[PDB]
């Protein structure tokens, strides 16, 4: 969170919460009931977000669900659509937050090293969060889906 | 660390729910009160210096501790406690903008009885000058976040004691 | 007790637990698996499906002149592929990379022979490096001793012992505190001095890193060079410095070779 | 890219994503010593 | 202690001609010294892990481990290479480069700041070698969040 | 550490006799056994990625732990879990082939259960997953070495429980 | 041994052992025999190695067995053959362990400053050790006593 | 540390008080005696190598130790033992010429016998290695320095009994 | 505790198996051994008195520790001493006599080596006395069971090492 | 630990001059006068060519 | 527990030694001090009563430890201070008529920090409470025997600190 961030900032330099980053605490916390509204939005939409989403990644990208892929048969096209899933329930975190530490934390930290002891591409993964990006950004309004579109950025950007 | 909105993203997360109403509920109770957390950090960031000045004066001055013999007894040890008030303050405002008390346990007070037992500082007084520093605050800051930083000095003097 | 719960012994997922393991409550669903061990098994069946069968039965008898059954020749091909055990798909199937045939035997000589000449190689290498670093390193401590000994190193421990080392070893000798303290001087004027003379001036061979040569090849030959600029600045009508004049001695050394 | 711990070509000597703020924000302060990190006084401040 | 008891001979020598040469700065002294055999044989193999991230930085910086994201670092860095990467990441750290520099020996010091530092250097440097096998500080206690 | 070779000459030179008979026995018996040792090795050495993924695969997914609430639910957690499971066949592999678990009593059980117990790593579960590495690794083996290196994870099994 | 000096050093750059040192490992345990016969010859012809190696010392070496020696009595003339039957034992140690690990740690760490704190040239125990490497290279073959040589090389070179 | 002026200072520090006659009557005490400390002190540092000599060869020699299996069989734990008499006679001169055991109880006897029970040093065979050290060293000082040698080298024996 | 037996109703059981053939050739090796173990479990309770009379003899008396100032020089220390050695004796007979040393890991190894650094016991000489009953009682019950008995005294020695 | 170390015996002590072997003689063979038997003879090797 | 005269017979027996002359003077030293510390005791055993309550007036009322919330608040509380303040009064008396410490040892400070850092007790008013009484104790017994009962006091109070 921004309060989190701040406080460790802070706390690193061994000094009281600066001006400048008091008066951010007061435009985010005033800036609640937007997030709020944005986080219901994709919240009450994700079914269609998790599914559209899972057609234009398998569309695009049918090696994954090739003979011998990691996303083959029923089980593990539904093991697929679980994790994109996981990621919408993040970015939903992330954006309550006002920040990436909840969406780095549970999803990001040494992703890398999972997907590569599971022989998932991680390509894959990332053209799969892209997928779930152009659907929430058809799903908000311009100055909204920019701002929740860049936390889906953020998460392309530390799987890629 | 963890704020009031980590702890809810915790619990929902842990659950594996999204957010429902409750945890809205809490989400706009932190955001309600967001405010009155700042301007009470922007005063106390102000007047540290005197909270820290006056809550000496009432709690530990002209007495067996910095009479020779006490533990302030030099000026290294008067240096060491009033820099030690300090970051009972500090890390007490951190406590409240933070809206939970997890950074008090992570960063003061691990370890800390068992410093102050190392060391022979006394618990006691400590404790006093503590509760001083939470009278004083409270006087600054008003009713409603002197209530505020009130749970988050009791919460260091309870970890203490 | 005799039933005690090890976390070694529980192999069944309590503790990880997955809702789709389970037991074979009903025949339906045998579908999702099939008995490993015998152990494992339908009462009156074998892991495979099949009926059980004792398999003892009354050996034809034979003559006494007949020559006795032996009990390690090699099992009947015949019997081994009715078991169903030489395609590989079966469970009990026993590769033949696993079979101690494969090995190269111990007790063989030839393969002594050429696998401790396969040994040798490997070792020289670092057996080599370890043992010629060992030998640089005595030079090393050797001249580090003979160069003298700090009075902070001799009160050490290490120094005395190192000084000890130079003593027993007749490499020099190294003045050392006196039974008193003070320090063992030759001339009172100056501390920790030594005698110098014609031992100094002969050469150990545990200096020399080169054992092998013996023999320097020219005559050397001394005369007066007139050492031009080099030649160090004195002070006049006053006593010079003891090193000044030391440097004016070292530029006019001149040295000619015979050979 | 060094040698990689669990799975192939991946687990080096920094975890993915990890945080340089929460190793290199605590740091070691002797106050009293010499200053590793930036150090307030309140009271340092000459009378 | 004293190199003596624990070594053949000579073993490093060229460190000793290569420093009183003033070629070599103190601190490249201090990374050969950690990086070699000698030290793996003392600190690095009789050690689990978590031991060796507690002595390595009780040798090289003069106190314990700080937090759990230190633990957790120095771990990872342990695991993925060995101990020849932990020296010269302990060495090469912000932390050791503006306390000691290049030209001064590791001391004990006090830190005073954060968490458990003063205690839990009291609890590493009033223990002799080989005093106890039991570990001093294994991790810390279960911290609420991710 | 020790191997058969030093644990041989530790008996014999604390007798302060020389080499017997029993002692040159040992020694036959370990260097019979030396080649198999060395294969299994080199086998172990060519598959553990697939050791660990089909024994995580075997043991602890799909279940309560990698669903929310449990030990291996955020991607910290289960690359740290996976880290883990490389140490044990690791040094299972170092124990084997010296033919002595000594390595696992100075490197590996020192501690560990006091440090799962601190964090809280399930034991149980952990265990487990080491079993199945067992399993795993014997199926790549084979029978002798199988045992072999059966014998040195239930020797960690058997230290952490 | 020579299997542990391969286990701590992949095990320092915690990875599993390297091709290249599995296969001396291999050579190893099949040069096996050869050593345990030179390990037994030495063995079963100690008394002629310490007995002539000590009279080829005090031969060469007559600083010694004089009085005011370290070694001068009938006490002390046998605790210097009790000595140079430990290194003729260590050096058994050392050809079947396959490495000189066994010799460093029972002999050599540390063997300076135990010598000198006794007062006994370490010289004259290298000298000794020559004797006995120059006796066992006459009770061996040629590239036996080259093998079995060596080892006695290598305490030389840790005396001096 | 502390030598017996810094006890004094500290004894007439932490009451607060001035130098009192008393007081000045123990920096008398130490101001008599300090020249007699300088030359035992000299002496000691000259003869510390044949002290040790002379004390294992007194103390350590004709016993079971060198045997095979004893605590000092073998050159590494040889040079561990004569080093720890080496730590044991500097120690002894520093608390003699400081006139204060306190270093003894800051740098030698802290964790020391925990140290021995945890590597299994024989501690009766320590102890009468110190007093060959005591016995040798007031040979070499003399009778009053001998004394003085005397109450710190039992000060250490009375730490680790 | 356990026997051979309940281990290997243990092993049998807890894989759900019933008795194989490995099971009932342990069972075998243990009822071809158990005479041997009931006559040296006879003979030793025997002359249980006289092995620890030998035993001390050999191993603590005439020594630093009945000595004054030594760990057993009051009679109350002697005959504690005695008391615990005649606890070794016991539970290695039955050690020996079950042939599995669960017992001594229930009844005797817990706890004993916190209480013997609590109370000042040395380890050492401890051992050296069970040792001796170790080669006493082997010149008893003769090669065999002197090996069996020396597999549960080393059991205990390693215990409290 | 054979050794007596720990119990502090001055009494029992290694065999290091002649007059001693009064007092013990040695019981295993590996315990031996160079050149002897662990009874006092001398060591034959005991090989030889069987007819 | 011991006394002055067991104390002398423990270092005289543990040396094996009998009685000399520097132990009889420490008995003599004794026997001079053994009036005034019989006396004391008298006086002592006379007025507890009025030791603690000048000493419970002096150091505890009037506080917050007496007014609600505080650790005296309830009558059960009140009663149990004024009793742990009768029993240090009197095994100080036994501590100074004893000449030894050792019974303030067995008795008292074992596990008495653990029971107030358990229970909640505040250790800086106990000691308070423990000075006060070594205050009026002293004035009672008058100037020698108020040392010796001071260092008895501050025995217990070193301990609890
Ligand atoms: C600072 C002042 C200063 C000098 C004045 C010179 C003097 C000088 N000349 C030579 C050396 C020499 N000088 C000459 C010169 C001669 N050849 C002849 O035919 C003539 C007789 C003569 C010139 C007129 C020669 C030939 C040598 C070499 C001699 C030889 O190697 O045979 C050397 C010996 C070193 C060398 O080989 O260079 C020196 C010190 N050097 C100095 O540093
Ligand atoms: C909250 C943060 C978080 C994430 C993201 C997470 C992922 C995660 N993904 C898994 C498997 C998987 N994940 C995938 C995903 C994919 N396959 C493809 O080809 C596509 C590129 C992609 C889908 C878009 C597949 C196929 C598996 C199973 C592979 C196998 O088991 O063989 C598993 C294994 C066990 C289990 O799922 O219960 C975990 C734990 N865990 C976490 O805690
Ligand atoms: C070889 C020497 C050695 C070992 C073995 C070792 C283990 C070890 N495991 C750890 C954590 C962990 N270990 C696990 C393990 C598991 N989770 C599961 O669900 C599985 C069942 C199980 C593995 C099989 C997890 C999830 C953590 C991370 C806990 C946390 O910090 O969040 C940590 C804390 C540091 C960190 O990883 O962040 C250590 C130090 N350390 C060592 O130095
Ligand atoms: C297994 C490794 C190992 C070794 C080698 C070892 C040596 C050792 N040599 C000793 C003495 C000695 N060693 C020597 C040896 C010699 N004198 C000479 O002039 C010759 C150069 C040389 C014989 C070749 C002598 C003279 C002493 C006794 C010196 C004295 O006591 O004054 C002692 C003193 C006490 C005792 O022996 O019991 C030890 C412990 N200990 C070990 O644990
Ligand atoms: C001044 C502060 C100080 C002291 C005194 C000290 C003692 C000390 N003695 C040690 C070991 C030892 N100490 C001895 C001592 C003895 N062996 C004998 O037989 C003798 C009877 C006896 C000496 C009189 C031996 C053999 C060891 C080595 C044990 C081992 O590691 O193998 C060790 C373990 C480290 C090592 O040497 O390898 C320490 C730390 N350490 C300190 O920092
Ligand atoms: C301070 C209290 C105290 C006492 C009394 C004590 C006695 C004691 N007496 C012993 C032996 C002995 N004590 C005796 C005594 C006697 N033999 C007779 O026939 C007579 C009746 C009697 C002499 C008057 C004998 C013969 C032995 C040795 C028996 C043996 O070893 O076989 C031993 C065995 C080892 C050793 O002495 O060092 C101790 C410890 N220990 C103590 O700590
Ligand atoms: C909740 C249970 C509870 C009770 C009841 C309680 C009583 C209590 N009564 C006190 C004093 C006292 N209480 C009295 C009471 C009386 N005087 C009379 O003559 C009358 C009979 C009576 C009033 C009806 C007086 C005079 C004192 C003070 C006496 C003095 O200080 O000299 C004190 C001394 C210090 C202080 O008050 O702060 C306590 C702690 N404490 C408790 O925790």
């Amino acid at each position: 969170s921004i309060v989190t961030k701040s406080i460790v900032n802070a706390d690193a330099e061994a000094r009281y919460l600066s001006p400048g980053e008091l008066e951010r605490i007061k435009s985010f916390v005033l800036s609640g009931q937007r997030r709020l509204r944005i986080a219901q939005t994709l919240t009450e939409n994700r079914e269609m977000i998790v599914k559209k989403g899972g057609q234009q990644l398998f569309q695009k990208r049918t090696d994954v669900v090739s003979p011998g892929g990691n996303a083959y048969g029923e089980e593990m096209t539904a093991t697929c659509l679980r994790d994109l899933d996981y990621y919408l329930r993040l970015v939903t975190y992330g954006i309550v937050a006002g920040d990436v530490t909840p969406i780095e934390e549970i999803g990001l930290v040494g992703v890398k090293e999972m997907y590569n002891s599971l022989g998932t591409p991680i390509s894959g993964v990332s053209e799969g969060v892209r997928c779930m990006k152009d659907v929430a950004c058809s799903l908000l309004s311009g100055e909204d889906s920019a701002e929740a579109g860049f936390y889906f950025d953020y998460t392309l950007g530390a799987m890629q | 660390m963890q704020d009031a909105i980590t702890a809810v993203i915790n619990t929902a997360d842990v659950q594996g729910k999204y957010l429902d109403d409750n945890s809205l509920d809490k989400l706009r109770g932190y955001f309600e009160t967001g405010e009155l957390r700042v301007r009470a950090a922007a005063t106390i960031a102000a007047n540290a210096a005197t909270i820290i000045k006056e809550s000496v004066a009432k709690a530990l001055l002209y007495s067996d501790i910095t009479r020779p013999g006490g533990n302030m007894y030099t000026t290294r040890r008067y240096a060491a406690c009033i820099r030690d008030l300090d970051y009972y303050l500090r890390y007490a405002t951190y406590g409240m903008l933070a809206g939970d008390p997890s950074i008090l346990d992570e960063r003061v007070l691990n370890g800390l009885k068992e410093t102050y037992n190392s060391l022979g500082v006394p618990i006691g007084a400590t404790v006093q000058a503590i509760q001083a520093m939470k009278e004083v605050t409270a006087s600054l800051v008003g009713t409603n976040a002197g209530q505020e930083m009130a749970v988050y000095f009791d919460y260091i003097c309870s970890g203490l004691s | 007790g005799y039933g005690a719960y090890s976390y070694i012994t529980d192999k069944t997922k309590g503790h990880v637990n997955q809702y789709y393991v389970d037991k074979f409550r009903i025949a339906s669903d045998w579908t999702k698996g099939t008995p490993k061990t015998q152990a494992d098994a339908v009462l009156g069946r074998t892991f495979k499906g099949a009926v059980l069968v004792p398999t003892e039965g009354i050996p034809q008898e034979f003559d006494p002149a007949i020559a006795p059954r032996d009990n390690t020749v090699d099992p009947d091909p015949r019997i081994a592929e009715s078991e169903g055990e030489v395609y590989p798909w079966d469970i009990n199937y026993f590769d033949p990379q696993f079979l101690p045939s494969a090995y190269s035997d111990v007790n063989d000589p030839e393969t002594v022979d050429s696998s401790f000449a396969d040994f040798r190689s490997s070792m020289w290498e670092s057996r080599r490096e370890s043992l010629t670093a060992q030998d640089f390193g005595a030079v090393a401590r050797v001249q580090r001793i003979k160069n003298g000994l700090d009075e902070k190193y001799l009160m050490t421990l290490d120094g005395m012992l190192d000084a000890r080392y130079a003593r027993f070893q007749k490499i020099a000798e190294p003045a050392v505190l006196s039974p008193t303290g003070t320090p063992m001087t030759e001339i009172p004027g100056t501390p920790y001095l030594g005698s110098v003379g014609a031992m100094d001036f002969i050469a150990q061979e545990e200096e020399s890193v080169a054992f092998w040569k013996s023999g320097p090849s020219t005559t050397p030959v001394n005369y007066k060079r007139p050492s031009g600029a080099q030649t160090p600045n004195l002070p006049y009508n006053t006593a010079a410095p003891v090193a000044a004049i030391n440097e004016a001695q070292e530029a006019q050394k001149g040295q000619m070779q015979l050979s | 890219s060094g040698r990689p711990t669990c799975g192939e070509t991946e687990g080096t000597e920094f975890v993915s994503n990890a945080r340089p703020i929460l190793v290199d924000g605590v740091k070691v302060v002797e106050y009293w010593g010499v200053p590793n990190g930036p150090v307030p006084r309140l009271f340092g401040g000459p009378g | 202690r004293d190199i003596n008891t624990f070594t053949v001979g000579d073993e490093f020598h060229n460190l000793e001609k290569a420093f009183l040469l003033n070629e070599i700065t103190v601190q490249e002294v201090i990374e050969y010294l950690g990086c070699s055999k000698l030290y793996t044989k003392e600190f690095y193999q009789p050690y689990p892990n978590t031991k060796v991230i507690e002595l390595g930085t009780k040798h090289f910086l003069g106190r314990a481990p700080s937090n759990q994201a230190e633990i957790r670092y120095y771990n990872q860095i342990l695991a993925s290479q060995g101990q020849v990467s932990f020296i010269k990441t302990l060495v090469n750290s912000i932390e050791y480069t503006a306390l000691f520099g290049k030209n001064i020996v590791p001391y004990h010091r006090f830190p005073t700041l954060p968490a458990a530092n003063f205690p839990n250097t009291q609890k590493l440097y009033n223990s002799l070698l080989k005093q106890s096998t039991q570990i001093i500080v294994p991790s810390f206690g279960n911290s609420v969040g991710n």
